[PDB]
């Protein structure tokens, strides 16, 4: 559009100047000692310039932008301020490509864990964790970033949040073929939850995860764990989940393929399946 | 014996309708609070980082 | 005629295990719409009281700032009259949903434990905040008034 | 020859369709040819052409019967490449055609010389591609029929 | 209406997050802003 | 009464020693602005306020004032929007511009929203309020702001259906129910995105219609569970058959059972009128 | 304190302010500002996203006003409300109103008794509402 088009050219113009400025900037230093005003005006106009680009939609020159900006920031030793503009350079990159983002949000956790900012740098580490599951599918990076941001909020006794890092964590685990650390976090989550009555109702998918974990070890082994859930948590049983690894034991029991098969699609109609919980199912149905 | 069920049931139901109305309303004054504060922390910021960087640039300058 | 009228009841009686299902459905949905509702809600909670003390210390830090400035210088659910096998399974289904919904009201208590006290608690940092703000506008008008 | 893009278009006249010829433009295509039409990886139908002024330039248009069999919508987009009859293995020996009323109102039981039905179908298709499974409509008397292609041998 | 409920819980729990980091972004400034005023106050005297 | 005559005095008289000091001559005259526009608020009288609040707005930006000018711009486009809608939309307007210029892509989504609103109730205008909520949309879009995102993609989805071409509604449902087929929250949405875009495809033919419901049923297996799907098989059916009974008898059920808010009645009643 | 909401554009605690001072008017008898609060209040129900559902019961209220009126009247005030919310007849208010205008036409003590003891065993009535209801039914 026409108005696209203009916001374009007084984008390159704003940007001709800042490099202008940026040039005649030493010189005016070297000739004069003026002082660092002329970086900080560049830097200013930089994320103006950065304000157009989004204005015309354009990523690539809103980061570029924004890391010139962070960089002559850095120069003046003001730390706090170029890790804020680094931090948004990775999120302008973020709308096109996260790969300058990964070492923007490196540096800038750096810098916030330096000075004692851990709830921005945990928060840096959730958003590594999350480009890196979006981008590629490395489950083991976002697992171990999870724990970092978990570890960083626990350093600042923030709450709240590293817990749903730890369960989404443990729930991207138990894809993986890996059963005592899934174990044991489903079961520590559960038991902090039965203490806390709001959380206690969340404890039986935690029970049933870990029971289905479990299962595949073997159908004695797979016993033993739904007794000692039972007897921990007897309301267990009035979940529907209970029910389910009972009629899949039993059903097991005497290989009876088909009235799995009929419990399975009960339970689906009960309530819609989930890609974990078919997997799980299918693996469970091999042996 | 299926009257008394269905009174207790319709009951359960209006009491449920009657905290969904109550505490919806408080969630949208909880709400309308919420974002009057943003602004006001928002101006507030604003305000004092302007009036810090000013302060900096003038002792800088005097100095 | 009369054939039709039990074709037609036949049908509304299709229609009302229909329904059944159907209201056994959309409670259990409601129940994980509620536990994600509460887990949302205690979550938010927290978040406010996060809020809460780091207010109450950027009021603490303002004061202490100030301060040195300036010191520098059941029963039975369906009738058995057309007898049939799936009325006793619509039994069930009504006794579980009856069950189903105390349990639910129990739910809805737990959050109001939680919500009422939460919105008190903001009202007071807001108040809070406005003085705040016009303390630091009072500091700046003194730090003018020695400029003149 | 090596196929081109092309809009899907509707017969605009009867008389185009009781001819169970595909409707094309006299820029590109003329009357007599015949074509393949690719709809879907294995979906394949071969169709004569016929030439109609109010055809839009390059494409080529299908009769409801024709589309409904091919399962062709306006704005969908299909290949069609001229394609050229070898009697080496091509050669029909009988074709074996179910014939349906396509309106009830105008069904009557009355006996009709199969001979004579034959004779008028060749003579209104004649030098036309016919494969098994088509459904097409076919006007006798002022009298239609939906004709669906059992074989041919 | 319970639906309408989780979709206006969502949008309240989305920008109490926003708040929040708009706060640790205030309280940072704050920070910054009181500990180049003491340094620069000891300096001086 | 008296109270409102006093206060209406007081503001002139501020006013005038404001004019006086200006033309002497910095934040004195902006303040005596401000206080006399909120002594004439006072007065309950929101008339002749307004031209105080923007006389002090544009005083206070013409010295290079950006987050207070931008504050005092958007207090006077509320103080206009009861007095003069179209003084509140320039001031809004102005804001906005002002805002975005800053960076405070929210706001200015806000004002957007407000001007659209004010257009499509107060004034009449509907293309200037799609922009707006396109505009607004955008915003948000830069904010990454689901929930607000979603809403406006589902306002212009629907304006464009009722009014524009369908293609990027089409699109956008499909969008919809796509993100939500993963996402267990909004699964049960999901669906109805689906149905809308369903409507939609009828405009255009019927063949087209049965063509895109069978696939948005193919895509999320839960749209066949929902009993929608097989409202939409028996209105197809009927619609084949051409049959007006079976036609009227399923919209009466769907009626009594469901109430309707004249938009679903809407799109029936014009994928009847073809019917013939 | 309504007024300044409504000048800063407050529909929650505006609302509230309107919907006490409507009930303190009934309980004084000042039907007109009630009945005209209330039908205010349960249009902007209507119109608002939220709240609708409940508009119903908020016109209750304002009927119950025009009730005390007169009879004539209801019928026409009854019909207006339903075409103007033609949603409105599954709402039981539709069938307190009508079952209430049954027992005032006929002159009989069983009708009103069962229609308050039917209607009080589902939910308590306000103390306004019965006091309202008690006055209409010894007139």
């Amino acid at each position: 559009g026409m108005d696209t088009s203009g916001k374009q050219a007084e984008a390159m113009a704003l940007l001709a100047e800042a490099e202008r400025k940026v040039k005649n900037s030493q010189s005016f230093f070297s000739g004069l000692f003026g002082g660092s005003s002329k970086i900080e005006e560049a830097c200013e106009i930089y994320a103006r310039a950065a304000n157009m680009f989004k204005m015309a939609k354009n990523w690539s020159a809103a980061g570029n932008a924004f890391c010139q900006a962070a960089q002559l920031h850095l120069q003046l030793q003001s730390k706090h301020d170029a890790a804020t503009c680094f931090v948004d350079a990775g999120n302008a990159f973020k709308k096109a490509d996260p790969q300058e983002a990964i070492n923007c949000l490196m540096r800038a956790i750096e810098i916030y864990t330096d000075m004692g900012r851990f709830t921005i740098a945990a928060k840096h580490h959730i958003s590594i964790a999350e480009i890196y599951e979006t981008e590629l599918v490395d489950v083991e990076k976002a697992i171990a970033h999870y724990e970092q941001s978990a570890d960083y909020y626990k350093g600042e006794e923030s709450n709240s949040s590293a817990n749903k890092c730890l369960l989404k964590v443990a729930g991207y685990a138990a894809q993986l073929e890996q059963y005592q650390k899934a174990i044991d976090i489903y079961e520590q989550v559960g038991t902090s939850a039965m203490d806390s009555p709001l959380l206690k109702y969340s404890a039986k998918d935690y029970f049933f995860k870990a029971a289905l974990c479990h299962f595949c070890i073997d159908m004695l082994n797979a016993k033993l764990a739904v007794q000692k859930y039972e007897e921990l948590f007897p309301a267990f049983s009035d979940s529907r989940e209970c029910k389910l690894m009972k009629k899949l034991l039993e059903a097991h029991e005497e290989q009876n393929v088909d009235s799995y098969t009929e419990s399975v699609k009960e339970y689906d109609s009960i309530s819609r399946l989930d890609q974990w919980l078919t997997t799980m199912l299918l693996r469970i149905k091999k042996t | 014996t299926r009257h008394s069920e269905i009174i207790k049931l319709e009951n359960s139901i209006r009491e449920l309708h009657d905290m969904f109305m109550d505490m919806a309303m408080l969630v949208e004054s909880q709400g309308e609070m919420i974002d009057r504060i943003e602004y006001n922390v928002e101006h507030a910021v604003d305000y004092v980082e302007r009036a810090v960087s000013d302060t900096k640039k003038a002792v800088k300058y005097q100095s | 005629e009369l054939e039709e009228m039990q074709r037609r009841a036949d049908q509304l009686a299709d229609e009302s295990l229909e329904s059944t299902r159907r209201m056994l459905q959309l409670v259990e949905e409601s129940k994980d719409a509620g536990i994600r509702t509460l887990v949302m809600l205690d979550e938010q909670g927290e978040q406010l009281e996060r809020i809460e003390e780091g207010m109450d210390q950027i009021n603490k830090d303002m004061k202490e700032a100030e301060k040195n400035l300036t010191d520098l210088g059941s029963g039975g659910f369906i009738r058995r009259v057309t007898n049939d096998a799936r009325e006793n399974e619509m039994d069930e289904n009504l006794e579980q949903v009856s069950g189903i919904i105390g349990n639910l009201r129990h739910m809805a208590l737990d959050m109001g434990n939680e919500i009422d006290t939460q919105n008190r608690q903001i009202d007071r940092i807001m108040e809070k905040a406005d003085s705040n703000k016009t303390r630091i506008d009072e500091a700046n008008q003194r730090a003018t008034k020695m400029l003149g | 020859m090596a196929g081109r893009s092309m809009q899907a278009a509707r017969c605009p006249t009867d008389e185009l369709s009781l001819s169970n010829c595909a409707v094309v433009s006299e820029k590109d295509y003329q009357s007599g040819q015949h074509v393949i039409v690719r709809t879907s990886p294995n979906h394949k139908y071969i169709f004569t052409l016929r030439t109609h002024p109010s055809v839009v330039p390059g494409s080529v248009a299908f009769s409801l019967p024709q589309r409904k069999w091919a399962g062709l919508s306006i704005g969908q987009e299909i290949e069609v490449a001229l394609y050229s009859f070898d009697k080496a293995k091509q050669c029909i020996g009988t074709m074996t055609i179910e014939i349906d009323f396509l309106q009830k109102k105008n069904i009557d039981s009355n006996p009709y010389d199969t001979d004579k039905m034959a004779a008028e179908f060749i003579q209104q298709f004649n030098n036309q591609a016919f494969s098994v499974g088509q459904q097409l409509v076919f006007s006798f008397n002022d009298k239609l029929f939906g004709l669906l292609v059992k074989d041919i041998e």
